[PDB]
């Protein structure tokens, strides 16, 4: 943001062009921090809860070895490798080429699958999942179909109903004044992206780790 | 429970119910609509039959293509009874002639063909077996018929610990026993508290007890909604049948003499959900045949 | 082009250009189209106003007699706002001519109900109703032919699927034939074929 | 004549004859189909598809067919306008999501800046 | 917008005939009842036939009430006819859907059902 | 000739055996599985490896008009026969 | 017990949308320097009616409608809910 600032200053606006801007490597993290939720695993840190839903937590991001005595970990999603053994209770949450979803590229971008196959054994959705344990357990969810559940969508955050559309954001300057208050000590370890090679591309995803294609040529690679 | 046991999508005729029913006997008449129900249902109903292939070709067009089996079976070796039972999700029992014969008697059908078929079931190793058996069946005398029925019920629940005994009143439906066999008649006036109950309201409380579970040990007890006279039970079926008029056992008529009674000490229909329909409907749909051309419902509800 | 190609004439042609000029002259309040194809046969293209006065002008007048009546479907087209295309195909006798009166119309309208000047068109317009949905007034009889009585819901259109939503079979609970929503036992694999690459240069409609 | 006089939507809904489960449950994706990548051609375009969302296809447990509870799922419907589709999509009853069409982007390609001087489009290999 | 009509001019001739249609199928049901020798009371057949003229309540437009009228009475006049049979008069009730229930849950436990 | 599961059923030229959790078994009960007792894989391993003296060479499958359509394979690596697609039998070189 | 969060709903040509892109140009970084843990966020469309949704307390929504308030309008009826 020193960076964007400092071309913000020095130089004439030509326009509004944008310096600056970041890139992600998984797409939901784009659509909680829209919906509001908060990154990382901190919160979790401070303070450890007894009860929690592990909606495809894939890697080591909390085990039952960081946290007290009575879990109860609500696993939910497709053929989970890491957790699944760990977890409580095991619930079989559908695909992403089997769900009509709603998904966020890294520029906001509203896309949206498409039910092209049905989830094979019982395996729900899982917004249809969570209401309908909000309905047995002593509360309720006020709607009932998913054209309610976008309607909600759009009363949380309004883009996410324009559909294959963008809209730049704005503000550079309040964002970097408002970064303007916290000092950090910058470590000078050498930073190292750990996607370096193609075994560690071809690896790092459960879908990518189940299949038998990936592991195939992750040996022609490494051998 | 293996793939092709979970169930898909709608019920019915090519649509894949999660239940595999070996039905015992079936070939006459509650067998022949439970199969009825269970081909509604979209499941693979496994009846075996000794008779000839030509009444389980008249119940044959009731389920879907291949969904219903046919398998052949005795009262006498069981080898073709742990065939018939190898791999099934459910077993019902369903089996009673209401009259003697030279080969089978009343005397251990009901003693030896449930106690051989409910081993070789725990032992196949199967879940939810369902027998049915007759209301008011006790220890105490004047049937010979209702005392094999309590043995029965006894050694059921001595062997095999999680079965379902469930057991109807005088059932009567479209090709009924008793109700038809009042219509053929020529008869004699007493009193006698009796309360029939219509057969698909008893098939649809046996496919919610097959399908329904935490109903499983419990006996369960079938109870009309009307508990009646007798007397006045034949006065209306005459008068829905248009006549005036004022294998035929001795133990079919002490049947028909034995006074019904309820227990409410096991729960009846409502606990297990479906709603039980009266007389007077069914009534007139099952009787027909009046005259050549030929309402005034009486409806007595006594007590 | 001689061997395996279709002679065309252009005697016939040029005849069935000439009536058909012929026709829309005389009859200037109904036409709209008049189209001859590469076969020659005449197509007269009819607002749904003048149906009695064009076939009483065409089965008399002495000059195209026109006594005989074929189809007269009204091909289910979605993409427009009138949809339905009823077609009267006329033949004559004294002549050897073919002449088809396509007139147009919508879901919801009446045509002029051709039964009073071709008794012919009584079972064809009864079809039409029963099948499409258009309905004729001043007509003696609409009844449904082709059909079952409980079954409605107009099957040869575009909108009504291929399996219906109806599937009878019978039951020994009520023992009668019931009527049920369709589980088929095959998907009825429709296929991709409408292949690319625009095998017709000729019948390229103009862009956007 | 033309005595009705009367500016309102069609309510062929009631009409139609299919029941009120698949009137209200599906809906209706209006699109362009995408060009079929492992072919170069666009015909396929031009025609403004209307098809409906896909259902459970299950296994027929005595071949292992694909059984469908599904009539409406076989449909579609070639258009040529996007408003005639939103017309024929509001009246007949169902609801409808209208996609986009997305036409290639005109590009200009050049041979002799495929064999250039100082610029970095050498493709030195042809 | 000047549309052609089929039979009125407004809501008002839509709702004389289907008052009229109604009066129609009121007195008609005693006799096919009598008649095709079916298993259902009188009353619960009336209360049907006004099921089904509740089912349309919502619509406005006069042509299509007038299309509505012509397809009743058509129906109509096919019962009073002796041509339809004891199936299809049987077949415009329900006793074997064992219907699907209406609840978010138990459209939940029988899944893919929106 | 042909496996057998040890739950005492014949397997096929694919691997589609029942488990022990299947009713399928019980569909078959009385009924022989109608299994091709003749696979189709060891019946190739059996025939003779040819070798023609050219370098491409020409295989149409016994007759004209009885028989695959004309394929034209390679025999150029050393170590790994030609093999037509249709036919399934190998060729080699001789020179 | 209290807030939870405050969401912004705007738009880029309106005279609200004027109103309140000139209080969120003019006083945002003194908001935030003030209340911490609040996660008052901001969404910009296209073109809606600028809505100010507070939801806090086991899921009550509180909304009011910033349609054509000026810049002193909007932070007295944000500090009335806040
Ligand atoms: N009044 C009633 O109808 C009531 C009946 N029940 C029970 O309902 C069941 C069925 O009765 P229902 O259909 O009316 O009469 P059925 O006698 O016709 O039904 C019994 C079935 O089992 C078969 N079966 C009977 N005995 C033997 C035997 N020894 N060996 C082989 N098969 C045998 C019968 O004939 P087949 O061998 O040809 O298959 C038939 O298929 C009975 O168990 C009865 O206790 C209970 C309450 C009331
Ligand atoms: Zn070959």
């Amino acid at each position: 943001s020193n960076i964007a600032q400092k071309i913000r200053t020095s130089s004439g606006v030509t326009g509004d062009w944008k310096v600056m801007n970041i890139l992600h490597r998984i797409a939901s993290q784009v659509a909680a921090l829209d919906l509001g939720y908060k990154p990382g695993v901190e919160a979790i840190r401070k303070n450890p809860p007894k009860m929690l839903f592990l909606l495809g937590a894939d890697g080591g991001c909390v085990t039952r070895q960081d946290l007290p005595k009575d879990c109860f970990i609500v696993y939910q999603g497709h053929h989970g490798d890491v957790g699944a053994p760990i977890a409580d209770v095991i619930l079989p949450g559908a695909a992403y080429t089997e769900k009509s979803a709603t998904y966020v590229n890294t520029e906001g971008r509203a896309q949206q699958t498409k039910v092209a196959v049905m989830p094979p054994g019982l395996a729900r959705e899982d917004w249809k999942i969570i209401r309908a344990l909000s309905e047995i357990a002593g509360m309720t969810l006020p709607y009932d179909t998913l054209d309610q559940v976008r309607n909600r969508l759009e009363e949380v955050s309004p883009n996410l109903v324009r559909y294959d559309d963008v809209e730049g954001a704005n503000y550079f300057q309040q964002a970097s004044e408002l970064s303007k208050l916290v000092n950090q000590q910058l470590l000078a370890d050498p930073l190292v992206p750990p996607q370096l090679t193609i075994k560690d591309f071809y690896m790092t995803d459960s879908i990518s780790r189940a299949s038998q294609t990936m592991a195939k040529c992750v040996k022609a690679v490494t051998e | 429970l293996h793939h092709a046991v979970i169930p898909h999508g709608k019920g019915g005729r090519s649509s894949v119910s999660g239940i595999v029913a070996t039905v015992f006997g079936a070939t006459g008449f509650l067998g022949r609509y439970l199969v009825n129900h269970l081909g509604r249902m979209g499941s693979q109903v496994i009846v075996p039959y000794r008779c000839e292939p030509y009444d389980t070709m008249h119940l044959r067009p009731m389920g879907d293509l291949g969904q219903i089996i046919f398998m052949d079976w005795n009262g006498r070796d069981k080898d073709s009874i742990r065939r018939a039972v190898e791999h099934s999700n459910v077993v019902i029992n369903l089996v009673g002639r209401e009259w003697e014969t030279k080969n089978f008697d009343f005397e251990d059908v009901f003693v030896k063909i449930p106690q051989a078929i409910a081993q070789v079931s725990k032992e196949a190793g199967v879940e939810k077996f369902i027998h049915i058996s007759h209301l008011n069946a006790d220890i105490k005398s004047s049937s010979k018929y209702l005392r094999n029925k309590a043995v029965g019920e006894k050694e059921v629940r001595e062997t095999f610990p999680e079965a379902t005994i469930i057991k109807p009143a005088d059932i009567f439906g479209r090709e009924d026993r008793f109700l038809n066999y009042f219509a053929n008649i020529r008869s004699l006036g007493k009193k006698t508290v009796k309360q029939p109950v219509y057969i698909v309201d008893v098939t649809k409380g046996i496919i919610n007890a097959i399908k329904d579970p935490d109903a499983r040990g419990k006996t369960f007890a079938f109870v009309g909604p009307n508990r009646y006279l007798l007397f006045d039970l034949v006065q209306y079926v005459f008068a829905v049948a248009h006549r005036p008029f004022l294998w035929t056992t001795r133990d079919k008529v002490e049947r028909i003499h034995t006074t019904d009674r309820t227990l409410p000490h096991l729960p009846g229909l409502e606990d297990l959900g479906v709603q039980a329909t009266p007389l007077e409907l069914k009534a007139i749909e099952v009787l027909r045949r009046h005259r050549t051309y030929r309402s005034e419902i009486e409806d007595v509800q006594p007590a | 082009t001689r061997p395996t190609v279709r002679p065309r004439n252009d005697v016939a042609h040029k005849q069935l250009s000439a009536f058909g000029e012929y026709v829309a002259e005389i009859l200037p309040k109904y036409v709209q189209q008049v189209q001859v194809s590469c076969f020659s046969e005449l197509e007269i293209c009819i607002h749904p106003d003048g149906v009695i006065p064009v076939l009483t002008f065409l089965r008399d007048h002495s000059n195209a007699q026109f006594k005989s009546l074929a189809d007269l479907t009204a091909v289910d087209i979605p993409t427009r706002q009138n949809r339905f295309e009823i077609v009267y195909n006329l033949l004559s006798l004294r002549f050897n001519s073919r002449i088809r009166v396509k007139t147009y119309t919508d879901e919801l309208t009446p045509v002029e109900s051709s039964v009073s000047v071709y008794k012919a068109a009584n079972w064809y317009e009864r079809e039409i109703w029963d099948m499409f949905g258009v309905f004729f007034a001043n007509h003696p009889d609409l009844r449904r032919i082709l059909t079952d009585y409980g079954f409605e819901g107009h099957p040869f259109r575009k909108d009504f699927p291929l399996s219906g939503y109806v599937e009878l079979r019978y039951d020994d609970e009520v023992k009668r034939v019931v009527a049920e929503p369709v589980e088929l036992a095959q998907e009825f694999r429709k296929f991709d074929l409408n292949s690319p690459w625009e095998a017709f240069p000729a019948y390229r409609q103009p862009p956007e | 004549t033309q005595l009705i006089t009367v500016d309102e939507k069609l309510d062929i809904t009631t009409l139609t004859g299919v029941p009120e489960e698949h009137i209200k449950t599906r809906k209706a994706r209006i699109f362009v189909p995408a060009r079929n990548n492992m072919q170069s051609g666009v015909n396929n375009t031009k025609k403004w598809k209307m098809e409906f969302d896909t259902r459970e296809r299950w296994e027929n447990p005595l071949m292992g067919w694909a059984s469908t509870a599904d009539p409406l799922s076989n449909l579609v419907l070639t258009f040529s306008t996007k408003e005639d589709a939103i017309a024929f999509a509001e009246k007949n009853g169902w609801s409808y999501d209208v996609e986009e069409r997305k036409v290639p982007k005109p590009k200009s390609k050049s041979y002799g800046a495929n064999f250039s001087w100082n610029k970095r489009t050498r493709v030195s290999t042809k | 917008t000047s549309v052609k009509p089929i039979f009125s001019r407004d809501m008002n001739e839509a709702k004389r005939r289907v008052r009229e249609l109604y009066r129609a199928w009121y007195r008609e049901v005693p006799n096919t009842v009598h008649l095709f020798q079916l298993d259902i009371s009188v009353k619960q057949g009336r209360d049907k036939v006004r099921e089904m003229f509740k089912k349309n309540a919502h619509v406005t437009d006069p042509r299509v009430v007038d299309l509505l009228v012509i397809k009743g009475k058509m129906e109509l006049e096919e019962t009073i006819n002796v041509w339809k049979q004891r199936t299809h008069v049987m077949r415009f009730f329900h006793e074997t859907e064992a219907p699907r229930p209406k609840d978010f849950l138990s459209k939940f436990y029988v899944g893919h059902d929106p | 000739g042909v496996r057998t599961s040890p739950t005492g059923e014949k397997v096929t030229h694919t691997g589609q055996v029942y488990d022990d959790e299947d009713y399928r078994r019980v569909r078959f009960v009385g009924r022989q599985k109608e299994v091709n007792e003749n696979f189709a894989i060891d019946l190739i391993a059996e025939q003779p490896v040819s070798q023609v003296g050219s370098r491409v060479i020409s295989c149409d499958g016994g007759g004209g008009a009885l028989g695959h359509p004309r394929v034209y394979i390679n025999l150029d690596k050393e170590t790994k026969t030609g093999t037509c697609g249709y036919c399934g039998l190998q060729f080699r070189q001789q020179h | 017990l209290g807030l939870r969060e405050i969401r912004i709903h705007l738009c880029q040509r309106s005279p609200g949308s004027q109103g309140v892109r000139d209080f969120i140009e003019k006083r945002y970084v003194e908001l935030k320097k003030a209340n911490p843990d609040l996660p008052i966020l901001i969404r910009e469309c296209s073109d809606v009616q600028p809505k100010l949704w507070a939801r806090y307390a086991f899921g009550q929504e509180k909304n009011v409608s910033l349609n054509n308030f000026s810049a002193d309008q909007v932070t007295r009826a944000l500090e009335n809910v806040l």
